[PDB]
């Protein structure tokens, strides 16, 4: 097909030598989703805007507006290393020597008594 | 406690998707098969909902009965919510 | 709204009551909020009917999730062992009270052991040079045990002598709430929530 | 500035080639990071159609061992591609270490400090670190070695920091007991390690003659992938971890899997006994096999503890999963991470735990808190492996972004950063001295680092793929690698540490030929785990894939 | 600066449940959460009003965010 073998040629662009037959099926699909729903969001934003044609700032905003909340990422090197240094100041707690088995407080476990219905 | 006395009716009671196979996808989730009657509930509440959009599929059929079309499920899922997708790749 | 069988319909038309089965933001400090953040756009001015209508749709954002973190609240109170129709399967907590008594016991064997150690340390018909620490720490296991006949004494002078539920929510049922809703599943809100 | 980027660049690319091939090898050192730097900074200032120019035209002279982060690069064309890339924008930031010698920085800052090249001068004072050692200037195929990551090697004020790489209980390079509070060694704990000596009586000495049998513990059908694989300290389990999200433990000895008896029963029986454990034991559970559900996803890392209850498990889901082994079911979730956890493993002491995943942090946890105590935040991909120390105060962390770092437990602080592997670390060992460390990658080498020093001290270039698995020896005579390519190789592991500066490297000795005492390929089968029993016997695990 | 003032956030739960207390920890997070939706409603309705060429901020911008991006439906 037309842009099933150009989908052979983003994965063989990036290494991917070996891969399933419904690999290309799936990721032409999610991207005909992800279209169909920047060109969704366009003509709402160009209703907005009242003009009857979508141009180019209609598919400018409905990129950055679906990218701000479908597509996240982990958290950045600032965010990790303040809260790795507001962490590790805390000095390591002393162990109790006979406590039994080691465990955080029970509302933190999943050790209940595990309730079933009676058959009757 | 309407839906205690169900699920007590609930052995005995075979449902349309097999207890090896809804267990299967709840294995495949952490939910493990402690009670039988529990995996056929879920099995039933799955096949409510997928019975319930093909009824409003074939009222959309019916219409516009017999053959069920991408064009049937868009509306029908329309009011759930759902944006059904067509293929247009293949 | 827009969706008239919508399925976020039926969901906090059920959870209100399964919890009856058991904000209006300032608009002077609101005002100046939305004013900051507009010299960034270019937006200098509001119109009069925008700072009510961010502040109804940050009530209906939080009760919408103060309505979602009561229904996993009241998750946990629910005490399944005054009902009568469910049996109990698995306890893993009993058998740390068992671990828990065991744990005494070896503490008292561990105790035995050392006194053991310490009478070995000088054995002889007499008492011998430093390791002699069964002529004194003998003497005061007997003192000891003189101490607990106390324990056991008050309790029988003392005899002579005679003779709704509240629901709290915690910080688990906010994260809780946050990991299963699309926004802030994958957020820094809830990522430094779980250190919090 | 930005629509001659590709006159500054080839300006000094010029100046480069044109030099005497002793300084030439050094100075090829900053193509990657000066192409990379003017790149995303075209980038981020909106200049897409020079970046991408400058991309076409340069990006073929880079070393053939950058090709996955030149084609990162190449997607990478718009500003909010890279705002959200998270490691491009940490790259962007940091500064490239690139350690030069001073024979070949005083050609550079003669072509640098005039007016001519005040432009390329500008960005190389700007975005890349410059770290000069007294000495000569290396050969192409030890800068070979020693390069590869992102920000990469780094600068030998980071190395130097004093390491306790000693074993607890006199060593001097070992830590005191009190440093890390360790936990108590419990008698039926010191009753596991009287019968580890009787092991240690027949443990064979392996050296290069009497090579070991090795026993492969093939998972047959594995129709579910197997992802995950533990063994205990004495060859007693086998934990398997799948990709349908289950935990599967096996016993390899004749001894069923026993779970402890319910509440009701371990109330009318009596403590005190001697056989306790034996009277606890329920019969009419013993199976052969113990599935373990509660994971919502292909669990990634498995790990027991060294007293065999405990066991460990990572997965997808973002929890971490503490198995009992005497009741067979699971007792905490540690949920630290919003993402898929890549490693776990319990300390050889058995309380803390560290687990890697792909938040770009490793955490320490204790099995006590429901919060971490130690977040290892230093590194700028994912935490592919997390392994502890033989005396636990320290934590190497290999991950993605090609480096492998050592943190120390008390302070959460990098004391290590060991770098030149060309593919993500996907396992790391220990040496049983506490010595050596030795790490493997997807460019299929196996380098052997030295922490004292924080050199390497040599690379085992044998496999062909990802080397998934290394193990070094009871006494530390071999170290055994498995591989993608089918493959068990063992390396002979004292002539590779048979030499223990101020130029921070050492002369590699292409010695691999020498150190290979055997390689043994697999049916088929990828080499998952590798594990040394205690009479010297070599264990694998892996599924049968017919591929 | 302040603009949910942890008094009316608790009659929000009064509202729900009579008998229900949160914990210190649970309302400062419900207010970092009430501060993150102001500000990211606001940021991408002004980006809605460039749009649309205005410098006026009308609720139409406000009430497209919340429709298109959470679905509250928030009658005007």
């Amino acid at each position: 097909p037309k842009d099933a073998q150009m989908m052979a040629q983003i994965l063989k662009d990036m290494g991917i030598t070996e891969y399933e037959p419904r690999v290309i099926n799936q990721m032409l699909e999610f991207a005909f989703r992800y279209v169909t729903t920047i060109l969704d969001d366009a003509k709402i934003y160009s209703s907005h805007a009242k003009k009857a044609t979508v141009d180019a700032d209609d598919v400018r905003l409905a990129i950055q507006c679906r990218a701000d909340q479908s597509f996240t990422s982990p958290p950045p090197r600032d965010f990790l290393l303040d809260i790795a240094r507001q962490r590790n100041q805390t000095p390591l707690p002393l162990i109790k020597p006979y406590s039994g088995p080691r465990l955080p407080p029970d509302r933190y476990c999943l050790t209940a008594p595990n309730y079933r219905l009676k058959s009757l | 406690t309407p839906l205690v006395d169900f699920l007590m009716q609930l052995e005995d009671y075979t449902p349309t998707i097999p207890d090896a196979v809804t267990g299967y996808y709840l294995n495949r989730a952490g939910f493990e098969a402690s009670d039988p009657r529990i995996i056929r509930l879920i099995s039933l509440a799955a096949q409510k909902f997928i019975s319930d959009i093909a009824n409003d599929a074939l009222q959309h059929c019916k219409m516009k009965k017999y053959t069920l079309t991408m064009e049937d499920l868009t509306p029908a899922l329309s009011e759930y919510g759902i944006n059904v997708k067509k293929p247009h790749y293949f | 709204v827009a969706s008239m069988a919508g399925v976020n319909l039926s969901e906090e038309s059920a959870r209100i009551l399964a919890t009856n089965s058991e904000t209006f933001l300032l608009q002077a400090p609101l005002q100046r909020r939305i004013l900051e953040i507009g010299k960034k756009h270019g937006i200098t001015e509001l119109h009069p009917d925008v700072v009510s209508y961010v502040s109804h749709a940050t009530q209906q954002r939080l009760q919408n999730l103060v309505e979602k973190i009561s229904e996993t609240a009241q998750q946990k109170n629910f005490s399944y062992k005054d009902d009568d129709r469910y049996e109990q399967a698995s306890d893993v907590r009993a058998q740390l009270k068992f671990f828990e008594q065991l744990d005494q016991i070896e503490k008292q064997r561990k105790d035995e052991q050392e006194r053991e150690i310490l009478m070995r340390a000088a054995k002889s018909r007499s008492r011998q040079e430093d390791p002699e620490q069964l002529r004194l720490k003998q003497k005061a296991k007997e003192m000891q045990q003189q101490e607990l006949a106390q324990m056991r004494q008050r309790d029988a002078n003392l005899t002579a002598l005679a003779a709704q539920r509240i629901t709290r929510v915690n910080l688990r049922d906010l994260i809780f709430c946050l990991e299963n809703e699309r926004e802030t599943s994958h957020s820094l809100l809830l990522y430094k929530a779980f250190l919090k | 500035d930005p629509t001659m980027y590709e006159e500054y660049y080839s300006g000094l690319k010029h100046f480069i080639e044109c030099s005497l091939d002793c300084h030439r090898a050094e100075l090829s050192q900053l193509f990657y990071p000066l192409f990379v730097h003017m790149y995303l900074e075209l980038v981020y200032n909106q200049h897409e159609n020079e970046a991408k120019s400058f991309f076409e035209k340069f990006h073929g002279d880079q070393e053939c061992y950058y090709q996955d982060d030149l084609r990162v690069l190449s997607s990478l064309t718009k500003k909010e591609h890279m705002k959200g890339n998270e490691t491009m924008l940490d790259f962007r930031t940091s500064k490239f270490v690139l350690r030069i010698s001073r024979d070949s920085y005083q050609l550079l800052k003669r072509h640098l400090q005039e007016k001519q090249n005040n432009q390329i001068w500008n960005i190389v004072q700007e975005h890349l670190y410059i770290d000069i050692f007294d000495g000569m200037p290396r050969s192409k195929q030890q800068i070979d070695a020693m390069v590869g990551s992102l920000a990469g090697e780094a600068k030998r004020e980071a190395n130097k920091s004093k390491v306790f790489f000693g074993l607890l209980k006199q060593d001097p390079n070992a830590p005191p007991q009190n440093r890390i509070p360790l936990p108590e060694l419990k008698d039926s704990d010191k009753l596991d390690k009287i019968m580890n000596m009787k092991e240690t009586t027949k443990r064979v000495r392996l050296g290069p003659d009497c090579l070991p049998s090795i026993c492969f513990y093939t998972f047959l059908n594995a129709y579910q992938g197997l992802t995950a694989v533990d063994v205990t300290d004495d060859s007693s389990l086998i934990a398997g971890g799948f990709a349908d999200s289950t935990v599967r433990v096996w016993s390899v000895t004749p001894k069923k899997l026993r779970s402890v008896k319910q509440a009701s029963d371990l109330s009318l029986i009596d403590k005190e006994s001697d056989d306790v454990l034996e009277r606890i034991m329920d019969e009419k559970t013993a199976s052969e096999l113990k599935i373990l559900y509660g994971h919502s996803g292909p669990v990634y890392g498995a790990s027991f503890s060294p007293d065999r209850n405990y066991l460990l498990s990572s997965s997808e889901d973002g929890t971490v999963r503490l198995w009992s082994l005497q009741t067979f079911t699971c007792l905490v979730g540690y949920k630290g991470h919003n993402y898929p956890v890549w490693d776990t493993q319990f300390s050889p002491y058995g309380y803390y735990f560290v687990s890697g995943g792909h938040d770009r942090v490793a955490r320490l946890w204790a099995t006590d808190h429901y919060q971490p105590l130690r977040i290892f935040a230093g590194h700028l991909a994912d935490v592919n492996c997390t392994r502890f120390h033989p005396n636990s105060n320290y934590v190497a962390t290999g991950s993605a972004d090609r480096t492998v770092r050592l943190w120390d437990v008390l302070n959460g602080n990098c004391v290590r950063i060991f770098t030149g592997h060309k593919g993500p670390i996907h396992s790391l060992t220990f040496s049983p001295n506490g010595r050596f460390l030795a790490t493997g990658a997807t460019d299929g080498r196996v380098l052997l680092w030295d922490i004292g020093h924080g050199l390497m001290v040599g690379e085992l270039k044998g496999h062909t793929d990802t080397v998934c698995s290394l193990r070094f020896s009871r006494d530390g005579e071999i170290l055994a690698s498995g591989s993608m390519d089918n493959t068990v190789r063992l390396w002979d592991a004292i002539k590779a540490f048979e030499d223990l500066t101020a130029t921070g490297h050492i002369n590699l000795p292409e010695n691999s030929q020498e150190l290979l005492l055997g390689t043994y390929m697999t049916k088929s089968t990828p080499v998952v785990h590798l594990h040394f029993t205690r009479r010297n016997l070599v264990l694998a695990a892996g599924a049968y894939s017919p591929q | 600066n302040q603009v949910l003032t942890k008094k009316k956030l608790q009659d929000l739960v009064r509202e729900v449940d009579p008998n229900e207390q949160l914990d210190e920890d649970v309302e400062e997070m419900l207010l970092q959460i009430a501060d993150d939706f102001i500000e990211s409603v606001v940021t991408a309705a002004c980006q809605l009003a460039r749009h649309r060429k205005s410098s006026t901020l009308e609720v139409k911008d406000v009430q497209l965010h919340l429709e298109r991006q959470w679905n509250m439906w928030i009658p005007g």
